[PDB]
């Protein structure tokens, strides 16, 4: 149930 | 300036339980932190699937400190490396993606005790974490102090209060936010007879005992997070342990076991200054 965090980070 | 919070002690404010840890120096039935009451607290965090490994605590801007089991555990085939996880810091809400609190934090190498002792007991159960890029500290991000000789000396006692912090399981559904709870230190023959597995200098129990009506401990989910203290001498917090290990959660007669950190300060000290 985690909220998607930012892209930038997963990057 | 390690162990002073920015919302507490800082402002000269109690949190709602620290009382009764000052009061003794003679997470499953924990509750709510407050906000900012454990500034170090860090969330281990996977990238897929997205998913909570483990709790963790920040030591300086650039170092992480954690369990190393939450990295490197070959009877489940757990095996991390630095780019398959994520440290999330300044955390409150476990799911939320705390826009303009939180900080996202790649690691640029893992460092696990070379004699970490994953076979039998998880003994030397701790890890290093270097961050790419030093973390900006903020009234909900703040490193917590390691101890010394003589901090450990008297502050480790039996009877004695820590505090235990996680998002980890509430029984044997996750909490919403960040979950608290003090517990008492225990002596190590009643350790040593409440399991069968060999229990090292390197580690402590801590719990109630089952006539002592209060209850509580860590669980799964909240390894690799900080048992503290805080010091009556100068007023600020040391972590004395690392969430490790246990045989169920809040079991009568049962008792979670932590990596003893200033038994083991001479290797974290030593990969710090060699690494940076
Ligand atoms: O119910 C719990 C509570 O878990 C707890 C309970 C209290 C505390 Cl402070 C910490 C943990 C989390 N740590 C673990 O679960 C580690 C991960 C590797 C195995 N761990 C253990 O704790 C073993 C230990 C078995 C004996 C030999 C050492 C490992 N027990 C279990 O696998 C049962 C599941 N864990």
């Amino acid at each position: 149930d985690f909220e998607e965090i930012p892209e930038a980070y997963l990057a | 300036d390690c162990g002073l919070r920015p919302l507490f002690e800082k402002k000269s404010l109690e949190d709602k339980t620290e009382r009764e840890l000052l009061e003794s120096y003679i997470i499953v039935e924990g509750s709510d932190a407050e906000i900012g009451m454990s500034p170090w607290q860090v969330m281990l965090f996977r990238k897929s699937p997205q998913e909570l490994l483990c709790g963790a605590s920040l030591i300086s801007d650039r170092w992480v400190l954690t369990a190393a089991h939450c990295l490197l555990y070959p009877p489940w085939d757990k095996n991390f490396t630095e780019n398959d996880l994520l440290v999330r810091i300044g955390k409150h809400s476990r799911t939320r993606y705390e826009r303009n609190i939180e900080k996202i934090s790649m690691l640029e190498k893992i460092y696990i005790h070379p004699r970490y002792n994953w076979r039998e007991n998880l003994d030397r159960d701790i890890a290093l974490m270097k961050l790419k890029k030093p973390v900006a500290f903020s009234d909900y991000i703040h490193p917590v102090c390691l101890p010394d000789r003589e901090t450990a000396a008297s502050l480790l006692q039996a009877g004695y209060k820590g505090r235990v912090t996680g998002w980890g399981n509430l029984k044997e559904g996750q909490p919403s936010v960040l979950q608290v709870v003090n517990l008492p230190i225990v002596e190590r023959p009643v350790c040593k007879d409440s399991t069968r597995i060999r229990i090292t200098d390197n580690m402590f129990c801590a719990g109630y005992k089952p006539d002592e009506g209060k209850r509580g401990d860590a669980c799964e989910g909240d390894s690799g997070g900080p048992f503290v203290m805080k010091s009556p001498f100068n007023n600020r917090w040391y972590q004395m342990g690392i969430v490790s290990w246990g045989e169920g959660c809040d079991r009568d007669g049962k008792y979670g076991f932590y990596t003893h950190v200033f038994r083991l300060k001479k290797w974290i000290q030593k990969v710090i200054d060699q690494f940076g």
